[PDB]
């Protein structure tokens, strides 16, 4: 469902977007992998107390079959899925994915 | 990136 989704774009770019201090916790953007060729980046923005804003990047591999995960306890047969599945669970990530990444 | 499971 595309606007969560921002392809080729770097780390420092996805954290420049992310680090946005508008952003509510849980705000996230899905990208490709830079040191991952083949394999996806689910980017979250988070907050602690004492230490304030931060980022929190987890590689989404896709397996030879198709399918895709973050952890190989859940697996999706497309990023639309697992997205809409980390909206409601965040099952094992820091924090439920709440906004779509702006802009 | 983070370990998770």
């Amino acid at each position: 469902a595309e606007e969560w989704y921002f392809g080729k774009i770097t780390r420092r770019e996805s954290e420049r977007l992310l680090l946005n201090p508008e952003n509510p916790r849980g705000t996230f953007l899905v990208r490709e992998s830079e040191t991952t060729k083949g394999a996806y980046c689910l980017s979250v923005s988070d907050f602690d107390n004492a230490k304030g804003l931060n980022v929190k990047h987890y590689k989404i591999r896709k397996l030879d079959s198709g399918g895709f995960y973050i952890t190989s306890r859940t697996q999706f047969s497309s990023l639309q899925q697992l997205v809409a599945y980390y909206s409601k669970h965040a099952d094992g990530l820091c924090h439920r994915l709440t906004n779509v990444c702006p802009t | 990136y983070l370990r998770v499971a």
